[PDB]
C-alpha cells in the first residue's frame, strides 16, 4: 500500500487542490514542468505516493481534475504549476452546475461521471499497490458537492476495499456565494456519512475568522483562505510523503482514528498560522495547535470531547520535549479526552519542515464538538426548508421533497450520535 | 496544577484531605475512573495497585501501602509476630495470642467472648490501669503516618478512648466496663467529653496520681512498638525504587496495665481521627505525605534509632 | 541448604539449590476461517445491493 | 542434538529476530557471509549451535529462521542489510497489504491467503531436521500481523506438528512507543487463541525496556533499535542453554518442566542485570551478589510488577561470565533473609542455576558496555498477572462502548469472539489469584 489517487472536483476543489500540488511539489523538489531538482534523497523515497514516473525522469501527479464547466480548469492549466498535470486527466463538461446539487449528482454530472471514472481506472490500473483515494471539493456548490459525492459513491462500488478520504470545505454565510449552500451541504453530508473513511471538515467561517481576527487581514480573498488549507493539507499528508520509521498507510491510520464508522469528521488545525522570523518553541506549537483559534472547523473543542487526536510535528526538535508537552495538555485537561479510549492522543515528528517555517505542527482531531458544525448547517437548512424555499431549483431537476426530509433526518441523527458519546 | 481521585466515600479523614487539597488552587479533582492522576485516594478493599505507576509522564502516589493488611488484620498480625524474629513469639509488648479457625481469662475476636470456657484467642489483661476518680478502663489511640521514603511520623496528639463504668473482675458478660470502644458506650460523657481524654490532661493525671509523665511511662514504649512493627514489614511493603509510590495513615490501639506496661492490641489500616484533631492531622498528611512528593508554590515526631551492635 | 545435581563442562556448569521442600483439527480451522469469509461476502453483497438501489433512484430522478 | 526453528511474525517479531540473529552470530563467531572459521566439520554437524544453524557444503551457516510479515518494507531491510547473505530468500516471506493494526484482518482475511505458503516454507526447514524439537515464535501483542497471523500460525503448527514444543517471545504493548490505539483488543484476542497452543511464553513489556534504556543507558528517547538490542541480550540469555554445551535447559521441553507446572500459567517473568552504558567512563564492575540481588528489583524486570505480593512456582538463574557455584549460593543465602520470596506450598523453595563462563557478547558500537558477569533470572511468579489486569481493564473501557469493533466485524469476525476471548482472560486472572493468594 503506497499509491494514492487524488481527485479535485468543482471550483473550490480545483483551487485548494491546485495549491496542494503547488506546496507538495516544492517540498518534493519538483519544478513546474515536472523535473526533479532537489538535494535530499528523502524527497524521492516515497514520491510514488503522489506521483507517477514518466519518460525523461519526469514526475506526473496522480491527479484527476473534474468540473462541469471549463472556467476553473482553464485557470488551473494557466496557473503556476498547471503544466505538471497529465492532460488526459482534465475531464470537464460545459453547461456548469449552477450551485445545484441535483445537477451535480443526478442530471448534468451523471452525463460526465463515467468519463471521470475511466481516468480513475486508468490511473488505478498502473498502480503497484493502491492504498486509497482523496477528493478535494466544497459541499456548498453544485459540482464538487453533487458530482463529488456521486463520484465517491461510484468509486466505492468499483473499489469497495480502498480507503476514501475527503477534504471538504463547508459553507458559511460569512463566506457565501448562494443562499442554497445549506441545502447542498446537508445532501452531501448524508453521502459522506455513508461513503468516506475520513472527512477533513474545513469550515470557511473558521478560515475567514483566522484570516480576519488572528492574522490581521481586513479583506480576505479565497487565496488567503486557500493558503491555510494547503498548509494543512501538506500537514495531514506528511507522514505518508516522508519516513521516519512510521509504518502506516491510510487504513492503519483510519483504524486508529475512527472508533465508530459514521463519526469520521475531523477538526483540522495548524501552528503557526501564516500569511516568520522567530521560530516557535515546542510548548507554543502544542498550545497553539490545541487552541480553538487555530481550528479549521468553527467548533469549540471545550464544548465536546476528543475521541482521538493525532498531532504531527515538522522540523528539528527534541522528541523528549514533544512527548513532555503533549503529555502536559492531556494531564492538565483530561476531562476533554474520553477516558474510555485509553491513550487516544498519538504523535509523530518529521525532520523536514515545510516552506518558510522552521518548525510547524498539524492537528487532526476527532472531537464530538464537530456536532456544532452540523447543527449550524441543519439550522440554516430548516429556516429555508420549513417554507420549502428555493426548492423549485431542485424539484425541476427531478428531486422529491422526501429526499430533503431524509437528508435532514440523517444529519440530525449524526448530531444525536455525537451527543451520545459526549455524555458517556 | 496536580490531579487526584477519590475512591473512598466513607473515609472521614480523606474527605477532609480532599477538601484541603481543592481549597488551594493547585489541585484538581477528577472522576473516580480517570487514569490520569497524580494522587489516588483509594478504596479499602480491592485497591488496584497493578494499575498504578503505568501512566507516562505522571508521578503517581497512593494513600495505601500494598501488603499493609498483614499488620491490620488480627489473624495475620498474630502470625506475623510469631514468625518474624524482629518481633518474636517471646515478644514482651504483645498479648499471648493463638489462631484456631471457625489468672486464665482470655478474649476472642475478629460478638466478643470473655470467659474461661468458650478468629484469634488472646490473653486478656485482667489487671489494667484504671483512671480515678472512676476506677475505669481505657485504650490509647496514636495516629502514625508513613510517607513514601518510609519516614515513620508519630502525630503528637493521641486520645484515650475511656470506659465510664467501674471495671469488674467477676462480671464478664457486662460489656460496657470491659470493652472501651467509642460506639459501644454511645454514663456516656460523665468525666470527659464523649469518653475522650487528650494527652495534656493524661500527662497531668499521671504527674498528680503516679508522679511520672506520659513521655516516660507510656509513650517511649508506644514509639518502640510503632517503630518495631513498621520496620519489620518495611522490606515487604516499601515503595522505594518502585514505579508508583505509597503512603498511609495508621491507627495504633494500646493498653496500659497497672504496672505501667504498654500492650499492642490492634493496628488500624483505614483509621478515623478524633473530632477535634481532624483539622491539624489532615493538614499534616498534606504537608508531609503529599506536598513532599508534589511541591506547592512540626506536628509529628519522627521515629528513628540506630543503636550500634 | 543442599547443592544437588551439579554437572560441569569446559564451557560452564549448572546445579540446583533447594532452600526448603514443599486443540481443534484441520477441519475445524479451515471451517471457521471460511465462515468469516461468508460473513465478509454477505456484507459486501449487502453493500452492492444497497448501492444498486442508489443506482435505480439515480435513474428515477433523471427520468 | 535436536533442531529449533525460530519464527518471526510481524514488524516487532522481524526486527527482534534481526537483533537476535546478529547477536547469535557474534556469540558463535559466525560472520555476515555465514562462514564460521572455528567450525571444523564442513557440510554438517550435531553440535549445540547446530540446533539453531544448519550447514551447506560451501561452509555457510544458515539460521533455522522464517520471517513472516504481511507487508514488504520491514523484511526488505533484512534482504538488503548486513546479514542479507545469511538467509535464503525462501525463508523471508512477505505479502503486499498489512493487517492495519487489526487482529481480524491478520487472522481471518489476509491470514487465510498466506497461511498455507508459510506452513510450506516451515516444512522445507523441518525436513532438514534430523530430530525437530519445536518452535521459538517472536511477535507483538499489538500489531495486526503480530496478533492475528501469529494465532492462526500457532493453531496450524499444533495440527501439523502435534509432538513438538512451542515457545513465545511476546512484546506486550506500551503507549509510549506505540501509535496503535487498538492494541488492548489485539493483545487479548491473540492471547485467547494462542493460549492452549503455547508451551512457555516470555513477555516483554516495551514500557519496562524503554525505562531501562532511559535510566541505565542514559538514552533520552529510546528508539526500537535501542530496545531491540537490549531484548536480544535477554533472548540470547534464555536461548544460550540450547545453543551451548550445558546440562540445564538443554531442550524446549525442559523449559516447560522447569518453569511451567500449571500449563495455562506459562508466562515466566524475566529479570536481567546488569544493564550498563558504554558511554559511561568509569564503571565499577558488579559482583555475583549485586547482580543476583538486582534480579529481585522491579526496575530490572521485563514487565513491571511486584513479586513480593505474589508467589513463585519456579525460579531459574542463568549466569554469563566469571561466576562460580559457591558465590551464587552465598548470594542466594544473603538475599533469602533480606527479601520477600514466598513460594507456593506444592513447589520446592529453590533455584535452578545455569552458568556459562563466556561473558555477554555486545554488539560493536552498541549501547551496552562489556561486563565481567551478568545474569538473567527466569521466575514464574503470580505477580505478572498485574500485566493482564491492566490490559483487561483497557479492553473493558473500550469494549463497553463497542469502540473500534466495527473494523474487526467488517473483516468477517463476530462480536461474540470479543467477550469469548475476554472471559478466557477473566478465567486466566482468576487462575493466577487462586495460585497466588
Ligand atoms: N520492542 C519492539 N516493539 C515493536 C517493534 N516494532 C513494533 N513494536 C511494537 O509492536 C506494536 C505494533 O505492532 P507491529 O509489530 O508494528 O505490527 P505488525 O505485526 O507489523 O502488524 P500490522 O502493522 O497490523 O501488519 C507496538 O506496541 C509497537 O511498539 C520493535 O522493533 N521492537
Ligand atoms: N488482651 C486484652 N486485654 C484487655 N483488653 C482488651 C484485650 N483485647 C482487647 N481488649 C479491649 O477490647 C476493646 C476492643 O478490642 P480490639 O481493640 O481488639 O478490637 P477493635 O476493632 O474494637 C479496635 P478498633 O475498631 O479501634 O480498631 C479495646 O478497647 C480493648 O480495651
Ligand atoms: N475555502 C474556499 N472556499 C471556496 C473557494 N471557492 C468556492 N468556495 C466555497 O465553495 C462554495 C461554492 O462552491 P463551488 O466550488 O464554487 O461550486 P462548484 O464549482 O460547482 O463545486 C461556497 O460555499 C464558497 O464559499 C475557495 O477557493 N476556497
Ligand atoms: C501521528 C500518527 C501516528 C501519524 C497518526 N496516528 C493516527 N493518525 C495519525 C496521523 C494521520 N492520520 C490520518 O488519518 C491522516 C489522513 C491522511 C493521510 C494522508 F497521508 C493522506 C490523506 C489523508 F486523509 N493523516 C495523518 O497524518
Ligand atoms: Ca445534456
Ligand atoms: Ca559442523
Ligand atoms: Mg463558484
Ligand atoms: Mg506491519
Amino acid at each position: 500500500m503506497r499509491e494514492i489517487v487524488h481527485i479535485q472536483a468543482g471550483q473550490c476543489g480545483n483551487q485548494i487542490g491546485a495549491k496542494f500540488w503547488e506546496v507538495i511539489s516544492d517540498e518534493h523538489g519538483i519544478d513546474p514542468t515536472g523535473s526533479y531538482h532537489g538535494d535530499s534523497d528523502l524527497q524521492l523515497e516515497r514520491i510514488n505516493v503522489y506521483y507517477n514516473e514518466a519518460t525523461g525522469n519526469k514526475y506526473v501527479p496522480r491527479a484527476i481534475l473534474v468540473d462541469l464547466e471549463p472556467g476553473t480548469m482553464d485557470s488551473v492549466r494557466s496557473g503556476p504549476f498547471g503544466q505538471i498535470f497529465r492532460p488526459d486527466n482534465f475531464v470537464f463538461g460545459q453547461s456548469g452546475a449552477g450551485n445545484n446539487w441535483a445537477k451535480g449528482h443526478y442530471t448534468e454530472g451523471a452525463e460526465l461521471v463515467d468519463s471521470v471514472l475511466d481516468v480513475v481506472r486508468k490511473e488505478s490500473e498502473s498502480c503497484d499497490c493502491l492504498q486509497g483515494f482523496q477528493l478535494t471539493h466544497s459541499l456548498g456548490g453544485g459540482t464538487g458537492s453533487g458530482m463529488g459525492t456521486l463520484l465517491i459513491s461510484k468509486i466505492r462500488e468499483e473499489y469497495p476495499d480502498r480507503i476514501m478520504n475527503t477534504f471538504s470545505v463547508m459553507p458559511s454565510p460569512k463566506v457565501s456565494d448562494t443562499v442554497v449552500e445549506p441545502y447542498n451541504a446537508t445532501l452531501s453530508v448524508h453521502q459522506l456519512v455513508e461513503n468516506t473513511d475520513e472527512t477533513y471538515c474545513i469550515d470557511n467561517e473558521a478560515l475567514y475568522d483566522i484570516c480576519f481576527r488572528t492574522l490581521k487581514l481586513t479583506t480576505p480573498t479565497y487565496g488567503d483562505l486557500n493558503h491555510l488549507v494547503s498548509a494543512t493539507m501538506s500537514g495531514v499528508t506528511t507522514c505518508l510523503r516522508f519516513p521516519g520509521q512510521l509504518n502506516a498507510d491510510l487504513r492503519k491510520l483510519a483504524v486508529n482514528m475512527v472508533p465508530f464508522p459514521r463519526l469520521h469528521f475531523f477538526m483540522p488545525g495548524f501552528a503557526p498560522l501564516t500569511s516568520q522570523y522567530r521560530a516557535l518553541t515546542v510548548p507554543e506549537l502544542t498550545q497553539q495547535m490545541f487552541d480553538s483559534k487555530n481550528m479549521m472547523a468553527a467548533c469549540d473543542p471545550r464544548h465536546g470531547r476528543y475521541l482521538t487526536v493525532a498531532a504531527i510535528f515538522r522540523g528539528r526538535m527534541s522528541m523528549k520535549e514533544v512527548d513532555e508537552q503533549m503529555l502536559n495538555v492531556q494531564n492538565k485537561n483530561s476531562s476533554y479526552f474520553v477516558e474510555w479510549i485509553p491513550n487516544n492522543v498519538k504523535t509523530a515528528v518529521c525532520d523536514i519542515p515545510p516552506r518558510g517555517l522552521k518548525m510547524s505542527a498539524t492537528f487532526i482531531g476527532n472531537s464530538t464538538a464537530i456536532q456544532e458544525l452540523f447543527k449550524r448547517i441543519s439550522e440554516q437548512f430548516t429556516a429555508m426548508f420549513r417554507r420549502k424555499a428555493f426548492l423549485h431549483w431542485y424539484t425541476g431537476e427531478g428531486m422529491d421533497e422526501m429526499e430533503f426530509t431524509e437528508a435532514e433526518s440523517n444529519m440530525n441523527d449524526l448530531v444525536s450520535e455525537y451527543q451520545q458519546y459526549q455524555d458517556a | 496544577m496536580y490531579t487526584f481521585v477519590v475512591r473512598d466515600e466513607n473515609s472521614s479523614v480523606y474527605a477532609e484531605v480532599s477538601r484541603l487539597l481543592l481549597a488551594t488552587g493547585q489541585w484538581k479533582r477528577l472522576r473516580k475512573d480517570n487514569p490520569r492522576f497524580n494522587l489516588m485516594l483509594g478504596e479499602r478493599n480491592r485497591l488496584p495497585f497493578g494499575r498504578l505507576g503505568h501512566e507516562p509522564g505522571l508521578v503517581q502516589l497512593v494513600n495505601y501501602y500494598r501488603g499493609a493488611d498483614k499488620l491490620c488484620r488480627k489473624a495475620s498480625l498474630v502470625k506475623l509476630i510469631k514468625t518474624s524474629p524482629e518481633l518474636s513469639e517471646s515478644c514482651t509488648w504483645f498479648p499471648e495470642s493463638y489462631v484456631i479457625y471457625p489468672g486464665n481469662v482470655w478474649i476472642a475476636k475478629s460478638g466478643i467472648l470473655i470467659s474461661s470456657e468458650a478468629h484469634v484467642i488472646q490473653k486478656y489483661l485482667e489487671k489494667p490501669l484504671l483512671l480515678e476518680p472512676g476506677h475505669r478502663k481505657f485504650d490509647i489511640r496514636s495516629w502514625v503516618l508513613v510517607d513514601h521514603l518510609y519516614n515513620i511520623y508519630l502525630y503528637r496528639e493521641g486520645v484515650l478512648r475511656t470506659s465510664s463504668e467501674p471495671y469488674n473482675s467477676a462480671n464478664f458478660q457486662d460489656k460496657t466496663c470491659h470493652l472501651t470502644n467509642h460506639c459501644i458506650q454511645k454514663n456516656y460523657g460523665r468525666y470527659e467529653e464523649g469518653n475522650e481524654m487528650f494527652f495534656e490532661e493524661f500527662n497531668q493525671y499521671l504527674m498528680d496520681a503516679l508522679n511520672t509523665t506520659l513521655e516516660n511511662s507510656i509513650l517511649l514504649q508506644i514509639k518502640h512498638i510503632i517503630r518495631s512493627c513498621l520496620m519489620c514489614i518495611e522490606p515487604a511493603i516499601s515503595t522505594k525504587h518502585l514505579h508508583y509510590q505509597s503512603f498511609q495513615l495508621f491507627g495504633f490501639d494500646f493498653m496500659v496495665d497497672e504496672e505501667l506496661k504498654v500492650w499492642l492490641i490492634e493496628v488500624n489500616g483505614a483509621p478515623a481521627c478524633a473530632q477535634k484533631l481532624y483539622a491539624e492531622l489532615c493538614q499534616g498528611i498534606v504537608d508531609v505525605a503529599i506536598s513532599s512528593v508534589f511541591p506547592l508554590a512540626s506536628i509529628f515526631i519522627k521515629l528513628h534509632h540506630h543503636h550500634h551492635h | 541448604m543442599e547443592v544437588i545435581e551439579l554437572n560441569k563442562c569446559t564451557s560452564g556448569q549448572s546445579f540446583e539449590v533447594i532452600l526448603k521442600p514443599p486443540d481443534p483439527s484441520l477441519e475445524e480451522i479451515q471451517k471457521k476461517l471460511e465462515a468469516a469469509e461468508e460473513r465478509r461476502k454477505y456484507q459486501e453483497a449487502e453493500l452492492l445491493k444497497h448501492l444498486a438501489e442508489k443506482r435505480e433512484h439515480e435513474r428515477e430522478v433523471i427520468q | 542434538m535436536r533442531e529449533c526453528i525460530s519464527i518471526h511474525v510481524g514488524q516487532a517479531g522481524v526486527q527482534i529476530g534481526n537483533a537476535c540473529w546478529e547477536l547469535y552470530c557474534l556469540e558463535h563467531g559466525i560472520q555476515p557471509d555465514g562462514q564460521m572459521p572455528s567450525d571444523k566439520t564442513i557440510g554438517g554437524g550435531d553440535d549445540s549451535f547446530n540446533t539453531f544453524f544448519s550447514e551447506t557444503g560451501a561452509g555457510k551457516h544458515v539460521p533455522r529462521a522464517v520471517f513472516v510479515d504481511l507487508e514488504p518494507t520491514v523484511i526488505d531491510e533484512v534482504r538488503t542489510g548486513t546479514y542479507r547473505q545469511l538467509f535464503h530468500p525462501e525463508q523471508l516471506i512477505t505479502g503486499k497489504e498489512d493487517a492495519a493494526n487489526n487482529y481480524a484482518r491478520g487472522h481471518y482475511t489476509i491470514g487465510k491467503e498466506i497461511i498455507d505458503l508459510v506452513l510450506d516454507r516451515i516444512r522445507k526447514l523441518a525436513d532438514q531436521c534430523t530430530g525437530l524439537q519445536g518452535f521459538l515464535v517472536f511477535h507483538s501483542f499489538g500489531g495486526g500481523t503480530g496478533s492475528g497471523f501469529t494465532s492462526l500460525l500457532m493453531e496450524r503448527l499444533s495440527v501439523d506438528y502435534g509432538k513438538k514444543s512451542k515457545l513465545e517471545f511476546s512484546i506486550y504493548p506500551a503507549p509510549q512507543v506505540s501509535t496503535a490505539v487498538v492494541e488492548p483488543y489485539n493483545s487479548i484476542l491473540t492471547t485467547h487463541t494462542t493460549l492452549e497452543h503455547s508451551d512457555c511464553a516470555f513477555m516483554v513489556d516495551n514500557e519496562a525496556i524503554y525505562d531501562i534504556c532511559r535510566r541505565n543507558l542514559d538514552i533520552e528517547r529510546p528508539t526500537y533499535t535501542n530496545l531491540n538490542r537490549l531484548i536480544s541480550q535477554i533472548v540470547s540469555s534464555i536461548t544460550a542453554s540450547l545453543r551451548f554445551d550445558g546440562a540445564l535447559n538443554v531442550d524446549l521441553t525442559e523449559f516447560q518442566t522447569n518453569l511451567v507446572p500449571y500449563p495455562r500459567i506459562h508466562f515466566p517473568l524475566a529479570t536481567y542485570a546488569p544493564v550498563i552504558s558504554a558511554e559511561k567512563a568509569y564503571h565499577e564492575q558488579l559482583s555475583v551478589a549485586e547482580i543476583t540481588n538486582a534480579c529481585f528489583e522491579p526496575a530490572n524486570q521485563m514487565v513491571k510488577c511486584d513479586p513480593r505480593h505474589g508467589k513463585y512456582m519456579a525460579c531459574c538463574l542463568l549466569y554469563r561470565g566469571d561466576v562460580v557455584p559457591k558465590d551464587v549460593n552465598a548470594a542466594i543465602a544473603t538475599i533469602k533473609t533480606k527479601r520477600s520470596i514466598q513460594f507456593v506450598d506444592w513447589c520446592p523453595t529453590g533455584f535452578k542455576v545455569g552458568i556459562n563462563y563466556q561473558p555477554p557478547t555486545v554488539v560493536p558500537g552498541g549501547d551496552l558496555a562489556k561486563v565481567q558477569r551478568a545474569v538473567c533470572m527466569l521466575s514464574n511468579t503470580t505477580a505478572i498477572a498485574e500485566a493482564w489486569a491492566r490490559l483487561d481493564h483497557k479492553f473493558d473501557l473500550m469494549y463497553a462502548k463497542r469502540a473500534f469493533v466495527h473494523w474487526y466485524v467488517g473483516e468477517g469476525m463476530e462480536e461474540g469472539e470479543f467477550s469469548e476471548a475476554r472471559e478466557d482472560m477473566a478465567a486466566l486472572e482468576k487462575d493466577y489469584e487462586e495460585v497466588g493468594v
